[PDB]
């Protein structure tokens, strides 16, 4: 997942816009992974907390 | 380009001698957009700095030769 | 009009300069990182000898 | 950016790019039938329960 | 045009640094067969008829 | 004086100035046609013409007109 992560980047022309960010706040969130039912679940039990 | 004014946007116009009516040919002021992709770099900011001391030299176009002399007894 | 020419002529020139100075200091990382690699010889050669 | 060389003969000019993106436009439809029974008796006036 | 010199000296007698490959990352020659005519190298030698 | 064009979408592009902005470009030439509107009451063909103003014409259903004439 890191890796598909990486090869997108960040070369963006627009340069400043408002960002989403975590409701612990801080960090903004980075993209989107768009899923299946069953591949969501099986995710969030390879991955924890 | 196919037309002079594709990409830009029109902001202001130039009339001729007054501004009255749309008889006089005009000038349209367009503008563009510019993006600076540039990400600041310092050399005393990059971890390669620890492996060499630096010194500016103000005239070093003038020096023609340096060297060091080591003496080492033995 | 030439309000904005002015500020445009401004907003390049400066542009203009900082790339150049910013050219610059990239130049002087790479020449330090190259005269590193000059004088860096392989290992396979520097364990026994050193 | 750019890197300024020396051993490098000419030295490199700087770079400016224009790129000219295009915005695209997709067009969204639905389909609602509404029958005359509904239609009529709307235009009339309820008196009774 | 804007021209920049620096200079540099080692301080230490012997070597202080080393550089190693680490891992590989592509292999840019084929390993393949390919064999060099000599028709080509030497064109003007030739036999009798 | 390059705001007041967009909504949103110069508030998108960023408010830096040093690394993204709406520049100037070049001045474009335009030349418009003049034209000349006409009107009814306004030409002089008028001369002949008697032009009163009937808002419903459907009243007029007969549509015939008596010519009393004496000499």
């Amino acid at each position: 997942l890191s890796e598909m992560v990486a090869a997108v980047s960040g070369e963006s022309v627009l340069k400043g816009v408002s960002t989403y960010t975590t409701a612990k706040g801080g960090e903004p969130v980075g993209g989107v992974f768009i899923v299946t039912d069953n591949v969501l679940r099986q995710l969030l039990t390879f991955l924890g907390e | 380009r196919q037309s002079a004014a594709e990409g830009l946007f029109h902001s202001f116009d130039l009339l001729v001698g007054k501004d009255a009516r749309e008889a006089g040919i005009k000038f349209e002021v367009l503008l563009g957009v510019y993006t600076n992709a540039i990400q600041y770099v310092r050399f005393l900011e990059t971890a390669l700095a620890v492996s060499c001391v630096n010194t500016e030299f103000k005239d070093l176009s003038r020096m023609t030769d340096g060297k060091i002399q080591f003496r080492i007894s033995v | 009009v030439e309000y904005a020419e002015y500020v445009g002529a401004v907003k390049t020139v400066a542009s203009a300069l900082q790339f150049g100075v910013d050219a610059l200091e990239r130049g002087l990382i790479n020449t330090v990182l190259s005269v590193k690699l000059r004088h860096a010889p392989p290992m396979f050669i520097l364990q026994t000898l050193a | 950016p750019t890197i300024a060389h020396g051993d490098g003969r000419r030295p490199s000019k700087q770079r400016t790019f224009i790129v000219v993106k295009n915005c695209h436009k997709h067009h969204i439809s639905t389909e609602m039938e509404l029958s005359m029974l509904d239609l009529e008796i709307l235009h009339s006036i309820p008196e009774t329960p | 045009e804007v021209h920049h010199e620096m200079a540099s000296i080692d301080t230490g007698l012997s070597y202080s640094s080393t550089m190693t490959p680490a891992r590989v990352a592509a292999i840019t020659t084929d390993m393949g067969i390919h064999t060099q005519d000599f028709f080509s190298v030497f064109p003007a030698e030739a036999f009798g008829n």
